[PDB]
DNA sequence: TTCCGAGATCAGACGAGAT
DNA sequence: GTCTGATCTCGGAA
């Protein structure tokens, strides 16, 4: 998880006037950065806060208020550097597809790295013997407009020994 | 409609061509020269470096590289064997 | 084969039929010519 | 699984007026029209193959849709087309600048005729942070002054001349020497981008070589729906070129039809050096600028003779009935309107204080409240959609009196309907319009949006 | 009417993309009259380039 | 000249790095430029500016002087950036004509820009012990016997004294004792001897063996009493030439005699002018034997006999049938070799007219040519950057199945014939260059 | 008057002489022969089924003045009316050779860049690299 | 001329379809709804 | 000696709108 | 069918 601050020019149509500004840009934004990766960023999630609200214009046409709003979002991002805990939504003989609990089932790694008792052979088998966790190794983003997924992920499971779990 | 039927042609290909790789033999001299340099060049003080990796790079942590007999004699003769202008 | 073109009275007001004359042309085309009446009372505008 | 996408409008800031290289046409271009000279129009059912009229290039019919996108020709831009001439050949819009650069490059090495010390002297003025229109047409005078006093350069000390501007369309250098197109396109090859600034063009909007004619974007279907015949004229022309090339013909004539295609590339251009080109749809009081940018046609707008009505006040306008059911004003309901439109909506477009179309809240086609049935959609309508109710009373028209010799000839009025199709006014407002009532008749404009609607009002 | 052009190269590029530099990204839709979209597409069509450089609305 | 300007672009790219290319580039597109508007236009940042014009100056590619402001304005010769193109040519020639030794002595002067003797010797003692054997030492003697030696033949000519401006910075430019005086390699000695080459070359191919020798011995003994900008040699008597002979002749003096009043007197004519203009046309000739056969390649000669006479006898002259001679004439027109129809007088009217004569001009035809060998390595080295980036994973799996090394054999196949292909459109460049140099007065 | 002939046939004919060239030494001036092939003109050349036996001097010069253009000798002494120095020499090629597979492509020019002709992708040097 | 000209006046803004700044287009409008700079959260 | 004044020829334009 | 500034050619002079 990291910060990203993050400006914007949030429309508030003239019929939600009566709200105050600052919740109901938020509750603009939540709309529109939600569970939506942004290329070399990551996964947005929610609003953090709004740390600098300019003054509401309104322009020749609308009607409406457009207020160009500086805020900061927690977004998904992991750095390369971090062992996460998951779990195995799915397994494939290429490689075992672990999911972090509810969060995102996009995150899919390649196995070659642990212990020389590996393969899957398609009747769902693990891993041959000697929450589950996850060393996320590479950030991988591919934008996907392209004519008139996304944040994939390759993880990793080194020798850790795993004392608790084999 | 007598050339009304497609873009002419995807290439136009002459009936002649090129000679050769004309002067085979002594360039292999100066060709080895053209990847030699080339390797030294690159690998050289003179050139620059992308810094804007660095400054891209937010996940900066230690443990990585981006966190980390001349047999001769003395003399002295200085010569003017060249120019003496400009 | 055959599409239809069927001439139409565009108007505002109603008109009523007075004469519709047949008849060829010099390229002997069965020409057909119609005429409409209508008569306005001068209001105001006129 | 969703990956963050943008989906904004925006708005000019500015136009960097520039051209496009030969090179940058043929990939700005979907497709070669190197085919026939034909309308591509065959002998059965008239189709297109691909000839000049390709279909990837546009649309010129509803039923026929483009192919390199889906749409048809509502919602469907032009796409372009390039076709590639042979001998390259003069534009006849850059014609009086190529005139304007041979003077001032030398005809031996392209370099400009001036020292280093005058080159850094018009460079300094360059380099300048306020430049205008002016202080650049007006260098272009002064340095094309000290290189046309000049015979032998600096940079390879051969020696120049002047350039009269032979005929239609030919340079002559002084048996003295002939540049055709052919020489100039190389010559504008070999000048340097240290001297590309200096005859003044941006070279980011473009260098000296594109001046003069190797490929040539057609401009789509969809602009033309005469022209066209152009175009086919010169791929005539294109192939008549091609042909005697390897058919063996004497140069007085292989250099007739490059004089031909050259005028014939002009005359797609500028017609007066019969069908119009692309000049001519932008000139005089009928081109794209002074009449339909500017003085364009208008939509919700209406015209009777005016006769009239002292019984108004100074600020009413007397509309007719039959007008005052076809004028609307979109009017979108807003919790005070939504009784008085459910109250007109029943009425429909028969009785005057009534609607003939309603838009729903996204965008759903105007329901021509005609056929179905109007209860039925005034118990549906809801907030925030589009009810375009008839030109009641109390909304505000503007007149104007065809003559607009002053500020005054364009008003508003607050409107009420009447009973008759004359356009009736009090009395004491017509001196503005210059208006006496001896059979003159006057428009009536009706603002659509409700800021235009104060700005009438108001103003 | 409604066009769509593109931030950098700045030329009508039809729907969702701009034929030219088909990168894809880039294309911003602008709104703009159709006489001067068709005036556009006729300078075009000579050798005059309007190469139109967007900006947001403030 | 953009396709100039496309090299430069590409020349800079593949040996320093990409923004001393920028800002390198940028200087070539806007010339006498100052430091702070150099790094507000190309958007870069004033401390990466100081360093690429650092290592601009070391090379000798960008040259300062302030004139009337008190600010310098910098600006980049142009033809000195291409001639990067021609630097392991610039090797070799030294290992013909001076040992192992003074050839690394021109290499590291080509390659570190400017040096002092110091350090030229100091590095070669490294570079040359390293690979001989150990216990036994080359000694550095023998490298200052040679360093000199390269000197009295003027092949290396020392750098301007230094304008040592205000603006200007003497700490940054030197790479970290002596201080002593910097050098350059005077390559304009080597266009002088690659010229050497080329008469050698034109006459033992042509008149005879011991025709060239006399050549070379002629201008080998007029090598300092001349310059670049001389236009011709200077002038010699046969008595010296018979003492200028090498010992592997021994022919007697009247015979060679002979061949002195035959060499001097030819249609080719030691007249500079003339050899440089007469090798022009042959690279011309060889051009169109390149592309467009023997049979227009006839005809191209014949214009070249010729001046404006044509199309009422090159039909004849050549005795070619009229459909296959003119489709020759219209290509040679459409790429700008045949010149064009500067002879109509009649007014204004293509088709009546005193008939349009076809002429070669053969500067136009030279400086056309040089733009499409420019343009020419341009489709050479972009394709050597094209085939590099995909097979970088199997370069280091050596440091692998059957087709992995496959496409490496077939990239170093192609790769070595990219760069030889380099060179061999490079003399074309200067066998042109110099003869483009040889008609420009007043530079 | 002679439009159906192809003297491409006996453009050979009058080089084969010059290409062999017996006594290649230095021992003289080797000033070289041009009435010679004249001689050789007039009597027999190499074998081939000629029509035109009548030998004049002006229809048979052509074959020479078309040959200069493909490299052979230049004229010395034609001022004489018949008989005089008429020097003559082969000139073999003064060069080697200078193109390159892309010298050859006229179409090909155009591209500049990654575009519809890009050299990135061309068939040409795909061609030449095989 | 590379011509950058800026879209001002009437004669452009009426055929770009801009509206023109001369007149009711010369100000612009703010709204005057519940706002403030807040303060952030402690992170 | 060159340069600037004064002789010829050349441009684009010559209102709204209406049926 | 002129009214127009611009832009080209001649010519007499310090
Ligand atoms: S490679 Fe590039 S340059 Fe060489 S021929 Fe093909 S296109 Fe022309
Ligand atoms: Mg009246
Ligand atoms: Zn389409
Ligand atoms: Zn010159
Ligand atoms: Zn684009």
């Amino acid at each position: 998880f990291v910060l990203v601050e993050m400006v914007d020019t949030v429309r508030i149509p003239p019929w939600q006037f009566e709200r105050k500004l600052n919740d109901s840009i938020a509750e603009e934004l939540n709309k529109k950065l939600a569970n939506k990766v942004v290329y070399n960023v990551g996964l947005c999630i929610c609003l953090f806060d709004i740390t600098k609200l300019e003054d509401a214009y309104v322009f020749p046409g609308d009607g409406a208020s457009h207020t160009k709003v500086h805020f900061r979002c927690v977004v998904f991002h992991p750095f390369l550097d971090e062992i996460l805990i998951g779990k195995i939504k799915g397994c494939s003989p290429e490689g075992v597809h672990v999911s972090l609990g509810f969060f995102d089932d996009i995150l899919i790694p390649p196995e070659s790295l642990q212990q020389p008792a590996k393969f899957d052979e398609a009747e769902q088998v693990w891993v041959w013997e000697y929450g589950e966790e996850i060393r996320f190794r590479v950030v991988d983003e591919s934008f996907v407009d392209t004519s008139p997924y996304t944040l994939v992920g390759s993880i990793s499971e080194p020798g850790l020994g795993l004392l608790s779990w084999w | 409609f007598s050339k009304g039927e497609k873009l002419p042609d995807v290439v136009l290909k002459p009936p002649p061509l090129f000679p050769d790789t004309d002067y085979k033999p002594v360039p292999l001299k100066t060709g080895e020269g053209e990847e030699y340099m080339l390797a030294l060049k690159q690998e050289l003080r003179e050139t620059m470096k992308r810094m804007p990796y660095f400054i891209e790079t937010p996940e900066e942590r230690q443990d990585i590289e981006r966190y980390s007999d001349w047999r001769r004699l003395p003399r002295e003769m200085m010569p003017r064997n060249k120019c003496k202008k400009a | 084969q055959y599409k239809d073109v069927p001439i139409t009275y565009k108007g505002a007001t109603d008109s009523y039929i007075e004469k519709v004359m047949i008849s060829s042309n010099a390229e002997d085309a069965f020409l057909i010519k119609m005429l409409l009446r209508q008569t306005r009372r001068p209001e105001i505008g006129d | 699984e969703q990956f963050r996408e943008t989906d904004v409008a925006k708005k000019i800031s500015h136009i960097c007026f520039g051209m496009k290289s030969p090179e940058e046409m043929r990939q700005q271009a979907h497709i070669q029209v190197v085919s026939k000279n034909l309308y591509s129009q065959d002998n059965q059912h008239a189709p297109l193959l691909y000839g000049v009229l390709d279909h990837r290039m546009g649309t010129s019919e509803k039923d026929r849709p483009c192919e390199t996108c889906g749409k048809n020709l509502a919602d469907c831009l032009g796409h372009y087309g390039y076709i590639d001439l042979e001998l390259p050949c003069f534009h006849v819009g850059y014609f009086r600048a190529v005139i304007g650069i041979l003077q001032m490059i030398c005809k031996t090495c392209c370099h400009i005729m001036l020292s280093q010390e005058e080159k850094k002297q018009f460079l300094d003025y360059l380099k300048r942070p306020g430049l205008t229109y002016l202080q650049k047409r007006g260098l272009k005078k002064k340095i094309s002054d000290k290189c046309r006093k000049k015979n032998i350069c600096h940079h390879c000390g051969a020696f120049n001349g002047t350039v009269k501007k032979c005929g239609l369309l030919k340079i002559i250098h002084e048996a003295q020497e002939n540049l055709n197109p052919l020489v100039v396109l190389n010559l504008f090859k070999r000048i340097p981008a240290e001297d590309v600034p200096l005859l003044l063009m941006n070279p980011e909007a473009g260098k000296p070589s594109d001046l003069i004619l190797t490929r040539l974007l057609v401009p789509p279907l969809c602009i033309r729906p005469d022209l066209t015949m152009k175009l086919t004229e010169i791929i005539f022309l294109n192939d008549v070129i091609k042909k005697h090339r390897i058919s063996g013909a004497k140069t007085q004539m292989i250099m007739e039809d490059w004089d031909f295609l050259q005028l014939q590339c002009a005359l797609y251009i500028n017609s007066e050096l019969w069908t119009r080109g692309f000049v001519q749809r932008l000139k005089g009081k009928q081109g794209r600028f002074r009449g339909n940018l500017s003085g364009k046609r208008v939509d919700f707008s209406g015209r009777t003779v005016i006769s009239p009505d002292p019984n108004l006040r100074i600020d009413e306008v007397a509309v007719p009935v039959h007008v005052a059911k076809i004028l609307t004003f979109p009017e979108k309901v807003n919790k005070a309107n939504i009784n008085f439109l459910r109250k007109l909506v029943q009425n429909g477009p028969e009785v005057h204080p009534g609607a003939n179309f309603i838009q729903q809240r996204h965008t759903q086609m105007k329901r021509f409240l005609k056929y179905g049935n109007r209860e039925k959609m005034a118990q549906e309508l809801k907030y925030g959609d589009i009810v375009e109710r008839h030109l009641i009373d109390g909304d505000v028209v503007l007149f104007n009196r065809q003559p607009s010799l002053h500020k005054l000839s364009i008003m508003a009025h607050l409107a009420r309907v009447k009973p008759h199709r004359t356009f009736r006014f009090n009395e004491c407002v017509c001196t503005p319009y210059n208006a006496d009532f001896d059979g003159d008749e006057m428009n009536l404009h009706l603002p659509q949006t409700e800021e235009a609607k104060a700005e009438a009002l108001v103003l | 009417f409604e066009v769509d052009v593109c931030g950098q190269c700045g030329l009508l590029g039809y729907s969702g993309w701009c034929h030219y530099c088909k990168s894809s990204c880039h294309v911003s839709s602008l709104r703009i009259p159709y006489a001067c979209k068709l005036l556009f597409q006729e300078l075009q069509s000579m050798n005059i380039i309007p190469r139109l450089k967007l900006s947001k609305y403030n | 000249t953009q396709a100039e300007i496309k090299l430069c672009s590409l020349l800079l790219q593949e040996h320093f790095g990409e923004i001393v290319e920028k800002i390198g580039v940028h200087l070539i597109r806007t010339g006498s430029q100052p430091l702070r508007v150099i790094a507000h236009d190309t958007g870069t940042s004033l401390d990466q500016v100081k360093k690429a014009l650092c290592v601009l100056v070391q090379h000798n590619l960008v040259s300062y002087q302030v004139h009337k402001r008190g600010v310098v304005e910098y600006e980049a010769q142009c033809s000195r950036v291409l001639r990067m193109l021609r630097y392991p040519r610039y090797i070799y020639t030294t290992k013909t004509l001076y040992s192992d030794t003074g050839e690394l002595i021109v290499e590291e002067l080509l390659l570190n820009g400017k040096l002092t003797m110091s350090a030229v010797v100091k590095k070669v003692a490294d570079r040359l012990t390293e690979t001989m054997e150990d216990g036994k030492t080359m000694d550095y003697a023998e490298v200052s016997n040679t360093f000199v030696r390269l000197a009295d033949t003027h092949f290396v000519q020392r750098c301007p004294s230094v304008p040592t401006t205000e603006n200007s910075d003497p700490g940054p430019p030197p790479p970290a004792p002596d201080d002593g005086i910097y050098w350059q390699a005077n390559l304009d000695r080597f266009h002088q001897h690659f010229r050497d080459q080329a008469i050698v070359s034109a006459v033992a191919n042509r008149m005879d063996q011991t025709s060239s020798e006399i050549v070379r011995t002629m201008l080998r003994m007029s090598e300092i009493t001349t310059s670049s900008s001389a236009p011709f040699t200077q002038p010699l008597s046969s008595n010296e030439i018979f003492r200028s002979l090498p010992v592997g002749y021994n022919i007697s003096k009247q015979v060679l005699d002979q061949y002195l009043t035959l060499l001097a007197d030819d249609p080719l004519e030691i007249n500079l002018h003339k050899a440089l203009a007469s090798l022009a046309t042959a690279t011309l000739e060889s051009v169109v034997q390149e592309r467009f056969g023997s049979r227009c390649a006839r005809i191209f000669r014949l214009v070249l006999q010729k001046k404006h006479i044509e199309q009422k006898q090159v039909e004849d002259f050549a005795m070619i049938p009229a459909k296959e001679a003119k489709d020759m004439l219209y290509k040679m027109l459409s790429e700008n070799f045949m010149s064009l129809q500067e002879i109509p007088k009649t007014p204004d009217h293509a088709p009546s007219r005193t008939f349009y004569l076809y002429t070669v001009n053969i500067l136009s035809a030279a400086r056309m040519l040089l733009h499409r060998c420019y343009k020419s390595i341009a489709n050479l080295i972009e394709r050597r950057q094209f085939e590099t980036k995909e097979n970088k994973r199997l370069l280091e799996k050596s440091q692998i199945t059957a087709p992995e090394r496959q496409q490496l054999e077939t990239l170093k196949r192609n790769v070595n014939k990219l760069d030889a292909s380099e060179i061999q459109v490079d003399e074309t460049i200067f066998l042109l260059e110099s003869y483009i140099e040889c008609t420009m007065k007043r530079q | 008057k002679f439009l159906q002939s192809k003297a491409e046939t006996a453009r050979e004919s009058k080089q084969n002489p010059m290409i062999q060239r017996n006594s290649s030494f230095a021992s003289s001036h080797e000033v070289w022969k041009y009435i010679c092939e004249l001689g050789i003109s007039k009597v027999e050349l190499s074998m081939e089924d000629i029509e035109t036996i009548l030998n004049t001097l002006i229809y048979d010069g052509k074959v020479e003045m078309t040959i200069i253009a493909a490299k052979e000798g230049t004229v010395g002494s034609v001022d004489g009316h018949m008989k005089l120095y008429r020097a003559v020499n082969p000139i073999i090629p003064p060069t080697g050779l200078v193109r390159a597979p892309c010298g050859l492509c006229p179409v090909f020019d155009d591209c500049h860049e990654g575009g519809e002709i890009s050299p990135s992708n061309c068939i040409y040097m795909t061609e030449w690299l095989e | 001329f590379g011509q950058k000209d800026s879209v001002c006046g009437v004669s452009e803004c009426i055929i770009m379809g801009i509206p023109m700044n001369i007149g009711t287009g010369l100000f612009k409008l703010l709204h005057k709804a519940d706002r403030d700079p807040n303060p952030p959260k402690r992170p």
